[PDB]
DNA sequence: CGGCAGTCGCCGTCTACCTCTCCAAGAGCAGCATGCGC
DNA sequence: GCGCATGCTGCTCTTCTTTGCCATCACGGCGACTGCCG
RNA sequence: CCGAAGCUUCGGCUUCGGCAGGAGAGGUA
């Protein structure tokens, strides 16, 4: 919902997800970038941290 | 706090008792600031006594002014005697008849 | 649509007033349609990312 | 020449009374003068007009 | 140069210099470039001043 | 089509009772501020109002209520006391907008979520940065590549 | 000495592509202006006027 | 010429011109003059068709009045509009902040019909803003220009569309008033015609005719020519009137019992009732125009009849069917037609005095609505006209229009020709028209009607294009508003000297020739054929034996703007766009001089925007200074001139006046008398001349940069002189009261040393970044304090020690000298803000030459920054050591298509260097149109070639083969205009010949010093704690979301997180990032940023109850705190 | 009941930067302070 | 000599929505919905 | 966090003083 909630429709998808009860992994470059963390991809990725 | 501890994000609807629990009192008259005093008003919406002191380890009347007496409640006033940055992350209700 | 009437004069020689003036209608129909395409175009890339 | 000094005037945006042309015409018009000079240190000439 | 910067009163004013005394060079070269592998150039300068 | 709203309450722990409320949140005040305007006075703030109009509102009618008022009175306290909340959580979704001085419509606490104006796009998605600077650019020919 | 070696990034808008960001390594030049290669032009889309 | 004293410029052109161009301001101060009533105006109008002259504010007051009561017993009434005189001068106003205006009176009577008696007073009704003698207002102490604006004109309006299925014609119609319900009539896929009536639901128009009181047999007996009648009659299911009154009603008013009088009512309080529709003066003519109805009466009461319906209906059924004539009972024939909403016969102009007028009903009507209202409460023999009428809602009403309002814009005073074009500005957006967001493609467009009415080149180049336009040379306003042009009769092949107005709807009946026709010495067109301009902008090849008009002058269709580029018939459009659009953009510089090619326009662009002074009679000069001039009259009268001396305009420029007469010159009416900011000798001059160089030069100017050289800034060529003004204020506390003076116990005596004995700088002090302006202290409170500290400080010494610093300094990158102090006082008897005591402004001034990154120009479209400054040795020379001024480079002009800087080129050389053309054999062949003055010319000569007939090109190739040698008996440019030019760093010669020549350059107000910023760390915001934005305060850069699809795009992952945390929202890893820097040690882990909490905290608010989990649920914290 | 088509509301419409002006006021309810009258 | 009356002045809100005021609002896609016809 | 002033053992301690939002118009690439 973090993702598709700043992207268009901010009050449909919230209400929605509201509604849903939905839980955010945190798993892509939007979110990553959003809460402040390293995105994971190029110098990002478990292989070369 | 570390970020790389995170792992979820949950959102759901609020219950009042939610609502009642986040708070820290409730306000009751719809002042806002004294022009005069330039002070914050009782019970309105910048109290100090429901949000927190306006300067550091300050409250509303003057019997504790220094750092070393943190953490005491003023008996008087009700004001805690804590740091002014807790402004920014408490919140209040308002109680619907 | 094409005017049945050519413009036989090259810019060495310089136009008249008619010719110069109905010059001027396909002139302006580029530099009023480029601006809205640049804000059509970018929308789509913000989709396609 | 490095400088000039009027009397009567601070700055040389202003104007000279009794004078058809402000200080920064003159300026520009005495931008033109041609001198020679022999010696190392600044030497000091003079204008009196009335 | 600022009066600011060399402490001077406040009714002086700084003038730009221009120090060249030369107005307008030029030159011309006519090279003679007959046979016989004997050539040389000639050079012919104009300086005029102020 | 109802399936979906009416499965959504079933499949998790959670209530369809908070939709009716009872109780309402307030914003701490350092994310509202009131400052002077150049040693002058205060003019607005777009979301100190819309509280006020609700702890007016509640306060009649909680006085109306302790005083054996007719029951017509009371109905439209009520009403009145609905649309101001409504008003505060989206202003403009119903009815006519709420203005102020100049018939500027005021901005609720939706208004700060949505558009491209707003929190998401303007706050999160991209910042203002230090160490940085500006010029007009002119052309070097005697540099290299790098 | 402080900045001998130190990368900087410049950056033209709009941001179309990659090359719209790219890192030089800065030399201190008399004047007001920003001085560009002639080469990287095509890459950051910019003229002189 | 025509001018009493002019430079005389010698001119090509071979036309001759029966017309002059008019005042070129006469379009904003005529609508004034018609508002406020004055002689003029009422002379002007006895001029011609005296029939009404009625002025702007009567008509209103007139309208109004009389106001009655419910009850029908007494009446109020106005009328006499007069005016007082100007309280304070134009400089005393925009001297003092305040504005200029003139005190509004009107009479009013109080007629009682119980009694009888009437009781009569004067009142008084606010000041009003009056214009000056430039078009301007002063409001509030800064000027202002209030626009023009293109609305569509009401009336009734035919359309017609394909369809989708049965794929046929579809027709409609839309009677649009000024001010009521609308109406639309049209026919669906099927034959059903139908009434939209007030925009809801659809209705056959049977019934509106039956509720109009028509039975079922006239309708047959007057629209008994169509199915479709019959088809609409046989179903409407509403025999009787009142059931189609019922009908409408229910239909109208929802949820209501229906009954017959509530439905008349209704009805007639809809479009027969002159209280809630009006459809104007403008709108009656067109409909009584359209549908031919009675035309000759005058025009009186401005509402619907029923006759105007059934025309309009007959006129929608015969378009239908596919006629192409109709006559009405009572009106002559009338074309039918289908009209186009973008023509400029349907677009009217509402001008100055209509938009003033617009308010000034708005406010009466407020107070009308008071007053009877407050009519009915009062006690009777105690009501007089001073005691019903309220001022307020007039006066709130202007003052919001003159304003925060879209058309009342701030003026633009960058040089003369910008203010001359701001005011004859045409806007098609406000309050009223459209929206840069609706609108489209299709009011962006050049019509067919535009010529000679408004500018097809000069118009914005960003998302206004098309929105803004300009007014032509030749065009005037009707009293309706709809723009004239005029035109030259001809009859019997041969043009007449009789010149006629046409409006767009008159002239698309009529053949109208070309400006340049071949015209013999009689007036008989000399080619069999000419190009003409038919009914719907056609053009055609017919001959010259058919045309019944003509042109006035090749210039009749370009702006005032647009007209002072040479050689524009050779220039591309969207070249000669840019190059209208940037000359008002140039700036002042401390010396002018006037093109060596021109146009003959810039003479009267200088007189008519009026940054000159010219003299009211004729006299000799008496005293000159540089600061005044006295002039005798013949009478006996001596009349005096001031001057101003470093003004400051709207846009920090520098506005310096200097006479150009001396001491015992015979002056006549008319004549210049001084000088202006962009002026030499009475003519428009915005830039320079320099040799020019068209050849590449080792990539210095590659991609439009330019190469200057050295002596344009040793000898001040470009040079200008900018002005900045700095206030503070002095108030009062309720802790004490502010004070301004020297003594401040905070700073040290080194910096106060620029300061006198109170408190202000001194006049020819250099101030610099961080310097003090003047000094401030604040009190902070005169107390008591404790019992001890009294004899404590009674032994040590206690002073009040109440006083802070605020003292008023120049800003970040800023310096200059003090030129000017201007301090208000309250106890000197000043207008001041109440609050305040004391008030002082400061002007600071520089001198700014050339530098690299500083933008140039021309008049054709070419545009470039300095790439680089040479040194004169290093610049290429001609062949006896002439260094170049500026190189440009070859590759841009044939891909633009401006090849109109060349010629000029040529012509400047030519022009500079001086001819003679020899006839010792005869005029020579190529020199046979020329006049007998361009025979021969003198070094540094002017001359003039007109926009549309000037310089051809067998006389420019003939006359660079006759130029004059130098000094020496050389020719350095010859025959071709090429010249062999010398290389300034290796000696040796160019090897092929190089264009040589003089162009006008300008200097735009795009300067790079103004433009540099740089910043590390400074202020923050208070919600969200980032760098704040701007130049001003000392902001930072946005790093955008298309900037971070890049940062994603090459894999890096470091650069984004520190770009996004510490050095924007991490408080705590600000500090301790720049103690590692300092330090020395390695850069610290990012912390967690504070936009994210302040979003929770948003959400939470809406009740919404969103935590952070960890990998065991447990929700964090996240407050710190800890 | 069962289709059905107009209709009416809600969503969206490129990035970065510069300069200027203007941002509810009159009405009303006490609370005295002093002048005037018997 | 005392009581009553009226104007400076603190002093804190208050600002609607009918039978009125108000005047409109692009352009395309999508989806419910809702009276309407059969 | 910055400035002023004292103590200062040289790590620092103490007193006082101090803030940044919207709408409209025009423009450059
Ligand atoms: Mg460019
Ligand atoms: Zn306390």
């Amino acid at each position: 919902w973090l993702s598709a909630a700043s992207f268009q429709e901010t009050t449909r998808v919230l209400t929605d997800a509201a509604i849903n009860c939905r839980s955010d992994k945190l798993n892509g470059l939007k979110e990553n970038v959003i809460i402040g963390k390293l995105i994971p991809a190029g110098t990002g990725i478990n292989r070369y941290r | 706090l570390d970020v790389n501890f995170f792992d979820e994000l949950r959102i759901g609807l609020a219950t009042a008792e939610d609502i009642r629990q986040w708070s820290y009192g409730e306000v009751k008259k719809p002042e806002t600031i004294n022009y005069r005093t330039l002070k914050p008003e009782k019970d309105g919406l910048f109290c100090e006594k429901i949000f927190g002191p306006t300067r550091d380890w300050e409250c509303y009347c003057g019997k504790y002014k220094r750092v070393r007496f943190k953490g005491i409640i003023c008996e008087r006033c009700g004001v805690e005697v804590t740091r002014a940055k807790v402004r920014r992350e408490r919140m209040g209700h308002i109680e619907l008849a | 649509e094409f005017i049945p009437r050519p413009v036989k004069s090259s810019f060495r020689e310089g136009l008249t007033v008619l010719e110069y003036f109905i010059n001027t209608h396909g002139a302006r129909k580029g530099l009023a349609d480029t601006a809205l395409r640049t804000a059509d175009s970018g929308y789509l890339t913000r989709r396609l990312v | 020449v490095t400088s000039i000094r009027i009397d009567g005037v601070l700055h040389e945006f202003t104007t000279v009374p009794g004078v058809k042309e402000d200080v920064t015409e003159i300026i520009l018009n005495l931008k033109s003068l041609v001198v020679s000079s022999e010696e190392d240190e600044p030497v000091t000439m003079y204008l009196r007009k009335q | 140069v600022q009066n600011r910067a060399s402490g001077a009163e406040i009714g002086r004013i700084p003038v730009d210099s221009i120090y060249s005394p030369v107005l307008k060079v030029t030159y011309k070269v006519d090279a003679t470039r007959v046979e016989q592998r004997t050539d040389f150039d000639k050079l012919i300068l104009d300086v005029e001043t102020k | 089509k109802r399936l979906k709203v009416v499965a959504a309450f079933q499949q998790s722990g959670n209530s369809p009772m908070g939709m009716v409320l009872d109780a309402v949140p307030v914003i701490p005040p350092e994310l509202r501020p009131m400052v002077q305007l150049d040693g002058g006075r205060f003019a607005t703030s777009d979301l100190n109002d819309l509280y006020r109009r609700v702890i007016n509102r509640n306060n009649r009618l909680k006085r109306l209520i302790d005083l054996g008022a007719p029951e017509i009175i009371v109905n439209n306290e009520k009403r009145m006391l609905q649309e101001s909340v409504d008003a505060l959580f989206d202003n403009g979704r119903r009815g006519r907008p709420v203005t102020g001085p100049g018939n500027r419509p005021l901005k609720s606490l939706s208004d700060l979520l949505k558009g491209k104006q707003g929190r998401f796009r303007q706050n999160l998605l991209g910042k203002r940065v230090d160490y940085s600077g500006r010029s007009v650019i002119v052309v070097g020919p005697q540099l290299k590549l790098h | 000495e402080v900045i001998a070696e130190h990368p900087v990034l410049l950056n033209r808008a709009p941001t179309l592509h990659r090359l719209g960001i790219q890192a030089f390594e800065p030399m201190l030049v008399e004047g007001k202006a920003i001085q560009l290669h002639p080469l990287v032009c095509e890459a950051f889309n910019a003229d002189f006027d | 010429n025509s001018v009493p004293g002019a430079p005389n410029r010698v001119s090509f052109a071979k036309l001759r011109e029966p017309l002059e161009v008019p005042g070129l301001l006469d379009v904003q101060t005529d609508s004034f003059e018609w508002l406020i009533g004055s002689p003029r105006w009422r002379e002007s109008a006895a001029e011609r068709g005296d029939v009404n002259p009625v002025g702007g504010l009567e008509e209103v007051l007139y309208e109004l009045s009389p106001i009655e009561d419910f009850s029908g017993s007494m009446s109020l009434s106005f009328s006499d509009p007069r005016f007082d005189d100007v309280k304070a001068p134009v400089d005393e106003c925009k001297d003092k902040d305040m504005t200029y205006a003139a005190p509004l009176f009107v009479t009013a009577e109080f007629i009682n019909n119980n009694t009888g008696e009437i009781k009569s007073q004067t009142v008084f009704m606010g000041d009003f803003p009056m214009m000056t003698e430039k078009g301007t207002f002063i409001i509030n102490g800064t000027e202002r220009v209030v626009v023009s604006q293109l609305v569509r004109s009401p009336g009734v309006y035919f359309d017609e569309t394909i369809d989708k299925s049965t794929d046929k014609t579809l027709h409609s119609v839309k009677v649009i008033p000024s001010r009521g319900a609308w109406l639309e009539f049209d026919v669906d896929k099927r034959d059903t015609v139908g009434v939209r009536i007030d925009r809801k639901r659809r209705q056959p128009v049977t019934v509106l005719l039956k509720a109009l009181g028509w039975t079922s047999e006239q309708i047959v007996e007057r629209f008994g020519f169509s199915e479709i009648m019959r088809s609409t009659l046989e179903k409407d299911n509403t025999v009787g009137t009142d059931e189609a009154l019922l009908d409408i009603y229910r239909k109208l008013r929802p949820g209501e019992p229906p009954t017959k009088e509530s439905a008349q009512t209704l009805l007639e309080n809809l479009f027969f009732k002159e209280k809630r529709y009006d459809l104007a003066r403008v709108g009656r003519y067109k409909v009584n125009k359209k549908l031919g109805l009675h035309v000759g009466e005058p025009i009186t009461s401005s509402t619907l009849t029923e006759e105007d319906v059934v025309a309009t209906i007959e006129y929608l059924v015969r378009l239908h069917e596919g006629q192409t004539t109709m006559t009405v009972p009572g009106g002559v024939e009338v074309p039918v037609e289908t009209d186009d909403i973008d023509h400029f016969g349907n677009r009217r102009l509402r001008t100055v005095g209509e938009l003033i007028q617009n308010q000034i009903r708005v406010g009466m009507s407020r107070m009308e609505r008071v007053v009877r209202e407050r009519m009915t409460t009062q006690d009777v023999e105690a009501i007089t006209p001073q005691t019903l009428i309220n001022i307020r809602p007039v006066v709130a009403a202007i003052k919001e229009f003159f304003g925060t309002s879209q058309l009342s814009q701030f003026m633009d005073q960058n040089n003369p020709l910008s203010g001359l074009t701001h005011k004859r500005r045409l806007s098609a957006l406000g309050p009223g028209g459209l929206s840069r967001e609706r609108a489209g493609l299709e009011v962006r467009d050049v019509h067919p009607s535009h010529y000679g009415r408004m500018c097809p080149i000069e118009t914005p180049e960003g998302p206004n294009i098309g929105l803004i336009g300009s007014l032509s040379v030749y065009a005037r306003v009707n009293p309706f508003g709809f723009i004239e042009t005029p035109y030259r009769k001809v009859v019997d092949g041969v043009v007449s000297d009789e010149i006629v107005y046409l409006t767009a709807d008159e002239e698309d009946r009529h053949v109208v020739a070309q400006a340049n026709s071949p015209i013999d010495a009689d007036g008989r067109f000399v080619e069999p054929r000419v190009l003409v301009r038919r009914k719907a902008g056609e053009v055609e090849y017919v001959p010259s034996s058919e045309v019944d008009y003509m042109d006035v002058s090749p210039r009749q269709m370009v702006s005032v703007a647009t007209a002072m580029i040479p050689f524009l018939e050779h220039d591309d459009a969207n070249r000669a766009l840019m190059g209208a659009n940037m000359q008002r953009q140039a700036v002042p510089l401390v010396r002018s001089e006037a093109p060596l090619v021109g146009t003959g326009m810039e003479l009267r662009a200088a007189i008519d925007a009026g940054d000159v002074v010219v003299a009211e009679e004729s006299g000799v000069i008496e005293e000159v200074s540089a600061d005044y001039i006295t002039v005798m009259h013949d009478n006996g009268t001596r009349r005096t001139y001031r001057m101003r001396k470093f003004a400051r305009s709207n846009h920090g420029t520098c506005a310096n006046q200097c006479p150009i007469v001396d001491a015992g010159d015979r002056v006549e009416a008319g004549q210049v008398i001084a000088d202006g900011p962009c002026t030499d000798d009475g003519e428009m001059a915005l830039g320079k001349n320099l040799l020019v160089a068209i050849m590449p030069w080792e990539g210095h100017n590659y991609e439009d940069a330019i190469i200057l050289s050295n002596r344009l800034v040793e000898e001040d060529v470009l040079t200008s002189i900018h002005i900045e003004e700095h206030e503070i204020d002095a108030r009062d506390t309720k802790l004490g009261a502010e004070e301004i003076t020297r003594d401040i116990p905070n700073i040290s005596d080194e910096v106060l040393a620029d300061l006198d004995e109170r408190g202000i700088v001194r006049i020819g002090a250099e101030v610099r970044d961080g310097d003090i302006l003047v000094g401030k202290v604040t009190p902070k409170g005169e107390t008591e304090l404790t019992p001890e500290e009294r004899l404590l400080r009674a032994i040590f010494g206690e002073k009040a020690r109440e006083v802070r610093d605020t003292s008023l300094k120049v800003p970040h990158g800023e310096s200059g000298k003090v030129i000017g102090i201007r301090v208000f006082s309250r106890e000197d008897e000043d207008e001041l803000p109440a609050g305040v005591n004391e008030l002082v402004r400061v002007y600071v001034a520089q001198k700014r030459k050339i530098s690299d990154g500083d933008k140039l120009a021309g008049r054709h479209g070419n545009k470039g920054v300095i790439g680089k400054i040479l040194p004169v040795e290093d610049m290429p020379f001609l062949a006896d050591g002439t260094p170049v001024d500026i190189i440009l480079n070859t590759h841009g002009v044939p891909r633009r298509m401006n090849i109109g800087q060349i010629l000029e080129t040529h012509l400047g050389w030519c022009a500079h260097s001086g001819w003679k053309v020899d006839a010792a054999k005869g005029v020579p062949d190529w020199a046979a149109r020329l006049p007998d003055e361009l025979l021969e010319a003198q070094p540094n000569a002017i001359v003039s070639t007109p926009v549309f007939d000037g310089a051809q090109e067998a006389e420019l190739q003939g006359l660079l083969s006759c130029t004059l040698p130098n000094r020496d008996g050389d020719v350095l440019v010859d025959a071709d205009g090429k010249a062999m030019l010398f290389d300034g760093r290796s000696g040796e010669p160019f090897p092929y010949p190089v264009t040589v020549g003089y162009m006008y350059i300008m200097k735009l107000h795009h300067l790079v010093d103004d433009k540099i910023h740089a910043r590390s760390t400074g202020p923050y915001s208070m919600i969200t704690q980032q760098p704040l934005g701007g130049k001003a305060q000392f902001g930072g850069q946005r790093f955008g979301e298309m900037e971070c699809w890049a940062m994603q795009a090459y894999g890096a992952a470091y650069t984004l997180q520190e770009l996004l945390t510490i050095k924007s929202d991490d408080t705590v890893g600000r500090v301790k990032v720049y103690e590692a820097i300092v330090k020395g040690e390695n850069i610290p882990e990012p912390g967690i940023p504070e936009s994210f909490k302040v979003l929770l905290k948003e959400l939470q608010s809406l009740c919404l109850n969103v935590e952070v989990l960890s990998s065991d649920g447990a929700a964090i914290e996240l407050r710190e705190g800890e």
